[PDB]
RNA sequence: UGUUCUUCGAACAGUGGUAGGAGAGCGUUCUAAGGGCUGUGAAGCCAGACCGGAAGGACUGGUGGAGCGCUUAGAAGUGAG
RNA sequence: AAUGACUUAUCCUUGGGAGUCAGACUGCGAGUGAUAAGAUCCGUAGUCGAAAGGGAAACAGCCCAGACCGCCAGCUAAGGU
RNA sequence: GUGACCGAUAGUGAACCAGUACCGUGAGGGAAAGGUGAAAAGCACCCCGGAAGGGGAGUGAAAGAGAUCCUGAAACCGUGUGCCUACAAGUAGUCAGAGCCCGUUAACGGGUGAUGGCGUGCCUUUUGUAGAAUGAACCGGCGAGUUACGAUCUCGUGCAAGGUUAAGCAGAAGAUGCGGAGCCGCAGCGAAAGCGAGUCUGAAUAGGGCGCAUGAGUACGUGGUCGUAGACCCGAAACCAG
RNA sequence: AGGAACGAGGUAGAUGAAGAGGUCUGGAAAGGCCCGCCAUAGGAGGUAACAGCCCUGUAGUCAAAACUUCGUUCUCUCCU
């Protein structure tokens, strides 16, 4: 690219809005904040969770616990993701992690029955759905729990 | 620094699948003799946070 | 980097003061009254560019009234005669120059006389 | 790309076929523009600092009381409207560094190499044979290839005779094969690259 | 400025405005690219009856005695009643 | 509120950014007040706010009429000769 | 050794006999103030004057360069000149306009203007201000929407159901190359166990809520906005510690 | 828990290329035009006006009587 004309992409850059730099531009004296309010003052303004002294929305609603200490996230493999192997043998989470289908192992791998498969696969995982197991067994594949 | 998450709104509300956060109803913990059964079967169900409330509280729960 | 900005301000002030040349006293000398006088002169210039179009017309109406009243008619009867004696759209300051070129105004006045009766 | 070879004597008979994956793609103008703006940033130091209202050497007292005198309030000795300075925001020391995603970086370097290829500004010199450390020989080499403006010298193995020479010529910058970048390619508008450097940057990038 | 036709473009309609929202621009300092003015006189200052829709910009004459401008970009200690 | 027309070009949903929580007068319809207030509080339409111009002598709100700019062009509104 | 850091109201308070002068009993507070010329070659000599200070004559490229000394603006003070002013009630202008005096970036020319018409400054705050409501004696300089880290939206670029690496190691403290540790999305529902293109409530193969069905995010860059930051500048009375 | 020598630094320095090029305007060329060189040296500051080849200089080749800062060897000391 030629250096003494560096033309930017159209729409990628925009001029910063000057605020309080004369009355002809707009955002003049009052600088876009109106006349003589709290919102026109320096430093705010109120909290985001504040209704002017009305009891706020979260404080009118009850708590809904709880959070489990040891929760496993067996997620996620769908049936259409298994079609990327041509033709594919020994579907392993150790193989699925380095293939790029699974970004991160979270305590196991569960294969779910959304979509469909058309090939013979030897499938190894931690858990299976009821529809996914039947879809593997209908194609002649083998599903085994680690 | 990182944006702090409003822990109270994290305890009340719950993110849904875009969302339209899930919430519970009020008037569901006290004085059930003065309320009818038709009120109680509807207040024990869940509700959705309204849009005028959503435009004010969605910044408080950005980090989920 | 640091921006000083020394010359463009003085350029603005001298442009305003040269626009305010000829004013009385401190209004051609001090910037802060010269700017107010220039803005007020701009409003006055717009207003008087509107007003010249009608006070010239009223002066010409006065002169046509005087010239018609020399010939025995008023202004309103003369204009009614000009609209009746054909559709003649002869404008009023050309009618005022017609008395600088007398007796051309008298012939149009007689044309107004002819079909008012 | 049909690029003619040069052997700095004839020069020369024969040519080398560079690959179209690097030197033959269509140039992306916005990507090279973003790479130039990214590279021009973080070369600057950002070592600019002014004293804020709290950091000026001044007392905390007020020069006169709040009411009673016919003057302004003026709670600080050196408020920003005073002569003592003066700045609320000012310049602050900060880093201008940011990173483009890696595919944009490879696309930028390949597109600027292809745009230099289609402008016929690439000169290929095999092994860059230089007998002595004198810069007179390098100037004669640059004269023999009709180079009068700025130029790059890309060397794969980073020879010391090439490196110590041509650094006194103001328009000539000798760079390693993996040390290539967007700014030196867009800045000099002509590059002298060896066959070993091409056979390195083809598999590096 | 908006709509339609789109046969250089034409037709029709619109164009007071505070708070506010949106868009297009003019200037200041520094930096990157080339290119170019300068003691046969730069910046600055002073005057003029010049040009542009505006912020603004040029050209002459005097003072001055050494730096400045143009371009496409990019950053801001970015324009004062 | 419905389906048959003629005019217009507005109307909902989502998302980004606001300002406004002191209003005033006039005409009509009510309350309080003494069917007093340039009083107070309401409903409704206009004007001002945020609207220049012409008329009410001056006089935000009344009457007539909405200023992109230029013309030393014409015809009219309120009101007048 | 380097600055998309400052250039004398800036930058250290302090570019200069500066923590000095000065103020306060004391703790303490705390200024202003750079520039002849390349070289003093810093005006020999004559005249006025007591001197200071001038006019000649010299040095000098420049003496209007002559000791706060480069350039030198405006407020302010003066001297001349062209045109109007001693019957006139004026936010001082504007439009029309004769006379008189000059010639320009030659352009329906410039300056002054007897006289007529219209016309109660600017800003702030207000329902409403010419306001007898506020602010400004005048001029010059300085003087208020910035920056760091996150979040959201629009636009642009790259790759696309896969995008991106942080720290760190090499490497002009630069680009980049290695680094997939981690982050977001790729379908969710439920308080949770759990189940899954469904899940929860519910005896329910009923109804209903949420979601695919009917399908795009990710990483950077600009811009708008929001949080944590003095957060848009200035301003209290006060509180606490030594 | 004590010392002696070899190598590299600091506290201080030396050496270190190339033009009076010619003409023009200038008070003075470091400026314009026409010309040649050096470069491991075109970092900078001055020189009567914008130096690379005018000076101090810079890159490299080096030095250390006397103080130290490290690294190596030896002496020495300790050990089932």
């Amino acid at each position: 690219m030629k250096l003494h004309e560096l033309k930017p992409s159209e729409g990628s850059r925009k001029t910063r809005n000057r605020v309080g730099r004369g009355i002809g531009s707009g955002n003049g004296k009052t600088a876009g904040k109106g006349h003589k309010g709290q919102n026109a003052r320096s430093g705010g303004g109120v909290r985001p969770g504040f209704e002017g002294g009305q009891m706020p929305l979260f404080q009118r609603l009850p708590k809904r616990g709880f959070t489990n200490i040891n929760r496993k996230e067996y997620a996620v493999v769908n049936l259409d993701k298994l079609n990327g192997f041509a033709e594919g043998t020994e579907v392993t989470p150790e193989l699925l992690l380095e293939t790029g289908v699974i970004s991160k192992l979270n305590a196991g791998v569960k294969i779910l029955g959304n979509g469909k498969l058309e090939k013979k696969l030897t499938v190894k995982a931690n858990k299976f759905s009821a529809s996914a197991k039947e879809a593997v067994e209908a194609a002649g594949g083998t599903a085994e729990v680690i | 620094p990182k944006m702090k998450t409003h822990r109270g709104s994290a305890k009340r509300f719950k993110k849904t699948g875009s969302g339209k956060l899930k919430r519970s109803h009020a008037y569901t913990s006290h004085l059930f003799a003065n309320k009818s059964q038709k009120q109680k079967r509807k207040l024990r169900k869940s509700a959705v946070v309204s849009a005028g409330d959503f435009k004010r509280i969605k910044q408080m729960l950005a980090n989920i | 980097p640091r921006v000083k900005g020394g010359t463009v301000t003085r350029k603005r002030r001298k442009k305003v003061l040269k626009l305010a040349k000829g004013y009385f006293g401190s209004k051609h000398t001090l910037y802060k009254v010269a700017n107010q006088q220039v803005m007020k002169s701009g409003n006055y210039a717009f207003r008087d560019r509107r007003q010249k179009k009608r006070d010239f017309r009223k002066l010409w109406i006065t002169r046509i009234n005087a010239a018609a009243r020399m010939n025995g008619l008023s202004y309103s009867r003369l204009m009614h005669g000009l609209k009746l004696s054909g559709i003649e759209v002869n404008r009023k300051m050309l009618a005022d120059l017609a008395v600088n070129d007398l007796t051309a105004f008298n012939q149009l006045a007689d044309a107004a006389k002819a079909q008012l009766n | 790309p049909k690029v003619a070879l040069y052997n700095q004597n004839g020069s020369t008979a024969g040519d080398i076929e560079l690959n179209a994956s690097v030197f033959g793609i269509e140039p992306n103008e916005s990507v090279v523009f973003d790479a130039i703006l990214m590279q021009r940033a973080s070369l600057r130091q950002g070592t600019h600092k002014v004293k804020n209202r709290s950091e000026v050497r001044g007392g905390g007292r007020k020069p006169w009381r709040q009411k009673g005198t016919g003057r302004a309030r003026q709670g600080s000795i050196r408020s920003p409207q005073w002569r003592g300075g003066g700045v609320v925001f000012g310049p602050t020391p900060r880093s201008y560094s940011y990173k483009l995603p890696k595919k944009v970086r490879r696309l930028a370097i390949k597109s600027v190499l292809s745009s230099k290829v289609i402008d016929n500004n690439i000169i290929v010199l095999e092994d860059l044979t230089l007998d002595t450390a004198k810069t007179k020989e390098m100037a004669a080499i640059l004269k023999g290839l009709s180079v009068e403006k700025k130029a790059l010298i890309v060397t794969a193995d980073a020879n010391e005779a090439v490196a110590l020479s041509a650094r006194n010529i103001p328009g000539v910058t000798v760079v390693e094969a993996n040390g290539i970048n967007v700014l030196d390619v867009v800045n000099h508008e002509k590059l002298l690259i060896t066959k070993a450097a091409v056979e390195k940057v083809e598999e590096v990038l």
